[PDB]
């Protein structure tokens, strides 16, 4: 958790973080993404 | 463009660093771009549908436009300051993060009112047939009503509302086609708001369904590729992983599976019995190895599973040796010092340990069913793991009887309890065992053609063969379901076969007086059923002396055909025999035109 | 061409890499963001799939992909 | 400072690795060719090992890594 | 910039595709960076100042100027075009391919022409000293001459040239200063071309030698880097590649290890004698296992290697028990049923293949050596193999005897050949041994304390210990080398051992009265020994009980010590006892100047 | 050795190429670059 500084916006060790699910907001990426022939084109 | 928007917190000029996710009071502005639009459009219009049903309770307010939840911002809008350099967009349309949280609050608010009015509509929609697939059938409305005015249940929501949930129905019912004021009669075309997927649903005539025949494609598609159908019959290295083995746990019966049909059970036929001693819970017990070869389950070979042998229902006479009764059933570990298939009297066993006894002697485990006192229904069971077993050259695990002491009587009973259905469970996926050994990757095309006829019906849960056996599996549900190979149609499947046999039987042919011409129509019919049997029953082409299927060709050759062959089906695959299917579909619409014709009478 | 849905997808593919940036630099791999308009280009033709129905689609400076780019 | 010699390690390393060229391109590793001048600059000042010393060697637009850089 | 030079192709604009390796009639020019002409310029020198003796003997051709070879051309330097482009170099100094050729065979030829005068000047020079390092000392130059015109054999170059040798010679001595021509008397100073790098390898009194110190330095350094002394003690798991074993073959004396102090060597401890036999080339003969344990080279955890039995010089009684004659030695593999230490008698011996016996019985492999015949040195041998074991869970490399007829005189002999001096050789570095069983990686820090006395000697020709032994070694160097662990300095390396036992022992303090207070005095000298007794003996480290040493700590402490210690031995570390050092130099010079006082005594 | 053509300007199955060893130029690419301490500085 050594502090880094701008490589990026946040640091982890930063100031005042939080770990807090929310039920509204299920953390999700983007795995289904349709490539299959005749929808890919 | 896509992603949150950015904009130049440095001002004016906006370079991969003098940028910033223009956040704020209300969240993030995301894009919106023209497809996602396509979702909470298609979303709201659902709802906006059930406008007449909203006001007529009183709920709802007002119809809901999805340019209320976005706003018209402009910036930069990528994933990263970087990118998001490269995709000026002005007066794009974004919706804020508080705002994704309305419409989708909202959408879901809404989406509880309807899905209720949205179920009473239906019990008294669908109580009435209003699809057919072939030609037209009609039922004089007023008898239709009149008559639902009766079935419908006092609680629906369709007797509280009838001309306010059959507004919200026309647009879902091109069946009803409600009469048009100015002219009191009907319209020929009915317009109901799904006008479209509503055309592209019926079942036309010429190709069965465009709907169904194009995702029992694009369905086949997927497996093709995930499971990795591909790649079936490949001769190399690959870990067991590669073939998700899950929900995996086989059972057997023992004591009946020879020694050289599956290697994970070796036997001690030695010419004696082999009555040997163990201090079990104080007690004193003979394990026996009775007259017969009693077969054992090896512990060598044995991928650390979770043993439970079942004893029951099976025969257990202690009626007459005597000797069978007080002796409590139990699974036991049998150290031995020669190798099994060695091992000829007692000083030969190293150690004997009850990994799991039965409480209670054999007469209160049994039950009178005519006579044959049965095994009531229990399970022993080990958890054999691959290290407790180190180093130890010879270990059998044996579900034998114990018995508290032998006697003359039980000179030619021999209590393996083996024969009792044992399930073995894998518990440890990653490690597989093939011909005896255990190891972390098969070789596909080595498990082809080299079981026999039950060197697979015996092979130990979750080992290549059961493994080779669950993919060939899917890929035989591949060509069942989307592939033909079951009509005169020399489809794709049975035709990459084809190929093979000539190539194959022309170059046997070369050298020599060639007096033989290859044939083809004998050919494409051999490879019919070839591919056939395939679909059939996936498993055969494991087994040694099975035609075409188990040479090397096939199967790398089959599936590579299949795959392309979905690759391909263009939408219409469905004309297959959509002649039958269709005079099939007008039988049944001429039936339940029969129906509409009661409904039309009875109630009047 | 690149019909408007179909760069959908290859924004929506590229836009979950870029998401991976400040691990890219950290460990010195990737080579910048890949923005989706540089495999791309402006041409302006008619764009069919076969030169009958291609008459019917005249597209100027629309968005194609070559075929050595739809490679990268 | 990053006197003369110095810089031609950096640059014998970087040499060894530009020469691997065609492979980086083929497999779309990489990120383009490392040139040394990427990661220095062009400051000018005085350049010693302390005060006293740095004071017998005014450089003006020497070539100079900074830390962070030296790190890259 | 380095590199060939690249010059746009396509003209004026220079992109990084419209250039191109600048080749032409003469091959490409390469760029001459400006270390790349210290090289050549001070290869050049080396070879000019043999400049007196190149026209002397009309050979040479004039002095070899750098700047014949190269040229001045311009462009864009790189290694590929594309990072060319970042190097635009004006009016640079390149050499062209076929240059890079001359340069190369001048120097080459110019260096034999040289390597040869310069050998004639040498036996010359060097015969008689002249170089001292501490203070001054002269030697009349009329006897010194008048001298070597003696000594010099009659084939030298220094007799048919004397001063067109000596002006090559002033230039490499400054021992010899020619005598100015306008003052006729010496100079003080010595001005020979090498005037710098002679200056600084005279063993400056303040620290022994710069040029000495530093190179023991970082020639230290190199290994610590090298091998990977660093991670010495590192726990967990790795390859044994990364312990560079090469060259590794060792010999023992087994029928002597004990059985616990080295897994790869079981015994036959039985009761009576298990006399077996076996049709080898016909005759039938008599494996004995005699009287005594007989240590048999287990054959499992074994390494396929290259077993060399020498049975040699040992005794050989066929004096006695005529039975022994006869019986032609042999090493021979036994595979028995039961594992040994459990093999009773003959029936329980599988197998017995004689894989290397010794043509000629015993009696014409004896040799009398006053009485008590011994064996002519000759080498029975294997070649085990992992897998021609395969299974086979007990079988023994065993050399034996092989008796063609067993008697009662062979009852208390025991022919076990395994006294002589057996050298097993791994032939297959990638899989070594550890505690028994073959792996491919080790753990070092679990082979530490972990070995026995003996576990330790005993150890198997590139198994762990054996490699954790390798590897502490070279470690064992580095500060025996470079740091000063043998004089009262409390060093880099006692030191980082000593910070570990008072860390330590204060914890142990923690808790409890804490009525003693850490040392200090007695733990910076308890630690000293520890890192001593380390260089000394690098093995230690492994046996169970050694004092400090064995604490997981040390090692793991040490090394990463004695590692940032060598990064920063400044230059002069040679200060370390450069007073008894200088002391002892001035003391040579004392008596060699002595020598020349003779020199200048007998040839006056 | 299937021809590929701009990538890199030589194909390998290419016209006229030629494997041929000359005593005079040991083939070696820069293994013993120095970084030790004293020397990278
Ligand atoms: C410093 O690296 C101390 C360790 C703290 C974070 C290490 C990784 C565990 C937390 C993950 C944060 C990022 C997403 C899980
Ligand atoms: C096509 O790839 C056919 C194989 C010919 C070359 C493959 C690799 C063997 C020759 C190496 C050439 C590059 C340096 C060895």
């Amino acid at each position: 958790g050594n502090v880094q500084t701008s490589v990026n916006t946040y640091n982890i060790t930063g100031d005042g973080n939080s770990f807090t699910p929310t039920s509204d907001m299920t953390s999700t990426a983007a795995p289904a993404i349709d490539l299959k022939p005749g929808v890919l084109n | 463009p896509t992603g949150k928007l950015w904009r130049p917190v440095g001002t004016s000029v906006a370079t991969i660093d003098s940028l910033a996710i223009v956040s704020d009071r209300f969240g993030q502005y995301s894009f919106v771009n023209e497809g996602m639009r396509e979702t909470f459009s298609k979303a709201l219009f659902d709802i906006n549908m059930w406008q007449p049903l909203f006001q007529a309770t009183k709920t709802g307010c007002g119809p809901i436009v999805l340019s209320s939840f976005t706003t018209t911002t402009s910036g930069y809008v990528g994933a990263t300051a970087g990118d998001a350099l490269d995709n000026p967009v002005t007066n794009g349309v974004f919706i804020s993060t508080v705002q994704i949280m309305n419409l989708q609050r909202t959408i879901a608010a809404r989406m509880r009112d309807v899905a209720l009015w949205q179920k009473h509509l239906d019990t008294a929609m669908t109580m009435l047939t209003p699809d057919i697939s072939a030609g037209s059938a009609s039922c004089n409305w007023k008898s239709l009503l009149a008559f639902a005015k009766d079935i419908l249940p006092l609680d629906n929501l369709c007797l509280t509302y009838p001309n306010e949930f059959y507004n919200v129905a026309i647009h879902r019912y091109p069946a009803l086609k409600p009469g048009n004021p100015d002219t009191k009669l009907p319209d020929a075309q009915a317009h109901p708001l799904g006008e479209v997927a509503g055309a592209f649903n019926a079942a036309t005539s010429e190709v069965g369904s465009l709907v169904g025949s194009s995702s029992t494609l694009s369905q086949a598609i997927s497996t093709m590729a995930g499971k990795d159908l591909d790649l079936i019959e490949a001769d190399t290295p690959l870990p067991v992983s590669v073939f998700t083995p899950s929900l995996a746990p086989r059972s057997y019966r023992p004591a009946f599976i020879k020694p050289e049909d599956a290697k994970w059970i070796a036997e001690f036929n030695n010419s004696s019995l082999i009555r040997k001693t163990l201090t079990y819970s104080g007690a004193t017990y003979t394990v026996q190895l009775g007259p017969g070869p009693t077969r054992v389950i090896d512990m060598n070979a044995m991928i650390d599973s979770v043993l439970t042998l079942d004893v029951s229902g099976t025969i257990l006479p202690y009626d007459t040796n005597p000797d069978l009764s007080t002796s409590v059933p139990a699974f036991v570990l049998i150290q031995t010092s020669v190798p099994i298939q060695q091992v000829t009297t007692a000083a030969n066993i190293t150690a004997i340990t009850v990994v799991s006894a039965a409480g209670a002697s054999a007469i209160n485990l049994a039950i009178n069913v005519r006579g044959q006192p049965r095994f009531n229904m229990l399970h022993l069971q080990a958890t054999f793991e691959r290290e407790t077993i180190t180093g130890i050259p010879y270990i059998y695990g044996l579900g034998t009887f114990l018995i508290p002491s032998p006697t003359s009587s039980s000179n030619f009973s021999n209590p393996t309890l083996m024969d009792g259905l044992l399930t073995v469970t894998p518990v440890l996926l990653r490690e597989t065992t093939y011909k005896g050994e255990v190891v972390d990757a098969i070789v596909p095309a080595t498990v082809m053609a080299n079981q026999t006829s039950e060197e697979v019906a015996s092979a130990l849960a979750n080992d290549a063969i059961v493994l080779v056996s669950n993919h060939l599996n899917k890929l035989a549900n591949v060509v069942g379901d989307a592939i033909p190979v079951a009509s005169r149609t020399d489809d794709s499947a049975t035709s990459a076969i084809v190929s093979r046999l000539a190539v194959q039987h022309k170059l046997s042919q070369v050298g020599q007086a060639s007096p033989t011409p290859p044939d083809y129509p004998l050919l494409w019919r051999r490879a019919k059923r070839a591919a056939s049997m395939f679909v059939s029953n996936p498993s055969l082409a494991l087994q040694v002396g099975i035609p075409v299927l188990t040479q090397s060709g096939m199967l790398s050759a089959l599936t590579s055909g299949v795959g392309t062959a979905l690759r391909t089906g263009s939408l219409g695959k469905g004309v297959t025999d959509a002649s039958e299917k269709l005079r099939a579909r007008q039988s049944l619409t001429v039936a339940k035109q029969a129906f509409f014709d009661q409904i039309g009478s009875l109630w009047p």
